[PDB]
């Protein structure tokens, strides 16, 4: 899926 | 999502699961209602295959 | 702040001064203690300027 | 502030 981190 | 906005006059987009704003943690997006949570406030411990579609609890 | 566990397994972090979960209506963080009010629990009627610092009854 | 809504 769609993910995120800094 | 509660979104806060800073000092900077910056939006920072909250985790529904814990509301906290302070994370580092990595986060998911749901793919319904595009509401994004911490990976451990919704179970998640390693980054799903990308032709996966992930949920959220309401949706 | 009190938080509420609802349903979905989902933290609410309460507003101190009405206490009450049903909220929507916009917080402002105290920056000394950090616990966050409604604005009009508060006396806040618009966005104040960013540059401000607001501190919330206690401190 | 820091301020905050949905
Ligand atoms: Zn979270
Ligand atoms: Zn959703
Ligand atoms: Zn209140
Ligand atoms: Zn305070």
């Amino acid at each position: 899926a769609r993910t995120a981190q800094t | 999502m509660y979104v806060i906005r800073d000092e900077w006059g910056n939006q920072i987009w909250i985790c529904p699961g814990c509301n906290k704003p302070d994370d580092g943690s990595p986060m998911i997006g749901c793919d319904d209602c595009d509401d994004w949570y911490h990976w451990p406030c919704v179970g998640i411990m390693t980054a799903p295959p990308e032709e996966m579609q992930w949920f959220c609890p309401k949706c």
